[PDB]
């Protein structure tokens, strides 16, 4: 709880460029063979994002301000991203939100949480019998005063590590409007070296949470493994960005999907 | 909650949070499973038309003479020392005769009540404290004695007790609408669909008049309705079917 990772090394927040990233479907309206103009919280094109990573001598789990909204992107292999921590004070003094994936269901709860200085989930003893099963929970010591609970449908997540190019890509958008948390998700395979690939993708709605709480800061949950300050991390890279109220031109095709966007 | 076998003690009364679901009170209203049903400020028909953020169901058992003591802004053994309804209470009160169930031979001590308290409780307040009631100036030392009374007491529920002393299951529904998004809502009755005719249609939160015909358009799984170049709705997706 109060123990900090020994292997974790502090590093400066290097920045990288994003191409079109941050575009999403604003609403549920269907439109086809038309060009629509709308203003909302977006990630400007050709903007600068932050470069974070986790590996067996540098590990990054910094606190970041939520502001109005943020854009997250991660290139995954073992699905090292375990969730996110959302809260104002990040303590039991207020109601905090935890979006976590246990590899079975997606657990989303709003309670009074005991905050750990460096929350994570460890996994022990891979060797033969590859395991990859959650054991220690450092996310929170205890919880109470729960005003919300949600559990997704059962599913099987593969946590086995992979080699070569990153086989998984997850780009999410997190924002709060009128007490409604909006989550937009997109997953597509890519061939990448570093930074971000040049291309267009339109994010789709995942879930809608009418929680109605204020989030001034957030963290990114990561999974650690070793064959609790001596754990190690696998090679991964994730990104964070700040959304701005920018107007885009969303070009709709005959099928209704966005072909391309243009920043005014 | 209304049909549950046993409840918590009155001073301990169980607060059952009903959130994020549909609440249909027309079934319980027409179920004829209750002895008396009385609402304050809102009828059960209106409840099915409204959305409430948190619905707290207060369940507990009391004697007959104590049932008349539950109203918004009143006093009594239940009101002052156990549970009181605020003056603005919009909810309903429902009761039924459990004498054949919650009463035992020789008395039922599973249910208890607070007979004494150093002051009066506020509405929506629950106090389980066992602190001895001190009537006089003599310190009670946490025990009963001269000018000292043990406030917690047990009911005498028995199958042979009189109507006034027979146990009744009192479910007080506390309806609180807050600034947070309203979760609990009442049932909204859908009707049959008609096509190839001029009609006035209401679909979810949209309305309009026109002829509805099956088209070849395909909405994405998350897209309920389309619009035209003019931002007018040219199509819709059935909320029930696909």
């Amino acid at each position: 709880q109060c123990v900090n990772l020994t292997t974790r090394t502090q590093l400066p927040p290097a920045y990288t460029n994003s191409f079109t990233r941050g575009v999403y479907y604003p609403d549920k309206v269907f439109r086809s063979s038309v060009l629509h103009s709308t203003q909302d919280l977006f990630l400007p094109f050709f903007s600068n994002v932050t470069w974070f990573h986790a590996i067996h001598k540098r590990f990054d789990n910094p606190v970041l301000p939520f502001n109005d909204g943020v854009y997250f992107a991660s290139t995954e292999k073992s699905n090292i991203i375990r969730g996110w921590i959302f809260g104002t004070t990040l303590d039991s003094k207020t109601q905090s939100l935890l979006i976590v994936n246990n590899a079975t269901n997606v657990v989303i709860k709003v309670c009074e949480f005991q905050f750990c200085n460096d929350p994570f989930l460890d996994v022990y003893y891979h060797k033969n019998n590859k395991s990859w099963m959650k054991s220690e929970f450092r996310v929170y010591s205890s919880a109470n005063n729960c005003t919300f609970e949600y559990v997704s449908q059962p599913f099987l997540m593969d946590l086995e590590g992979k080699q070569g190019n990153f086989k998984n890509l997850r780009e999410f958008v997190f924002k709060n409007i009128d007490g409604y948390f909006k989550i937009y998700s997109k997953h597509t395979p890519i061939n990448l070296v570093r930074d971000l690939p040049q291309g267009f993708s339109a994010l789709e709605p995942l879930v809608d949470l009418p929680i109605g709480i204020n989030i001034t800061r957030f963290q990114t949950l990561l999974a650690l493994h070793r064959s609790s300050s001596g754990w190690t991390a696998g090679a991964a890279a994730y990104y964070v960005g700040y959304l701005q109220p920018r107007t885009f031109l969303l070009k709709y095709n005959e099928n209704g999907t966005i072909t391309d966007a243009v920043d005014c | 909650v209304f049909n549950a076998t046993r409840f918590a003690s009155v001073y301990a009364w169980n607060r059952k949070r009903i959130s994020n679901c549909v609440a249909d009170y027309s079934v319980l209203y027409n179920s004829a499973s209750f002895s008396t049903f009385k609402c304050y400020g809102v009828s059960p028909t209106k409840l099915n038309d409204l959305c409430f953020t948190n619905v707290y169901a207060d369940s507990f058992v009391i004697r007959g003479d104590e049932v008349r003591q539950i109203a918004p802004g009143q006093t009594g053994k239940i009101a002052d020392y156990n549970y009181k309804l605020p003056d603005d209470f919009t909810g309903c009160v429902i009761a039924w005769n459990s004498n054949n169930l919650d009463s035992k031979v020789g008395g039922n001590y599973n249910y208890r009540y607070r007979l004494f308290r150093k002051s009066n409780l506020k509405p929506f307040e629950r106090d389980i404290s066992t602190e001895i009631y001190q009537a006089g100036s003599t310190p009670c030392n946490g025990v009963q004695g001269f000018n000292c009374y043990f406030p917690l007491q047990s009911y005498g529920f028995q199958p042979t007790n009189g109507v006034g002393y027979q146990p009744y299951r009192v479910v007080v529904l506390s309806f609180e609408l807050l600034h947070a998004p309203a979760t609990v809502c009442g049932p909204k009755k859908s009707t049959n669909l008609v096509k190839n005719k001029c009609v006035n249609f209401n679909f979810n939160g949209l309305t309009g008049t026109g002829v509805l015909t099956e088209s070849n358009k395909k909405f994405l799984p998350f897209q309920q309705f389309g619009r035209d170049i003019a931002d007018t709705t040219d199509a819709v997706r059935d909320p029930q079917t696909l």
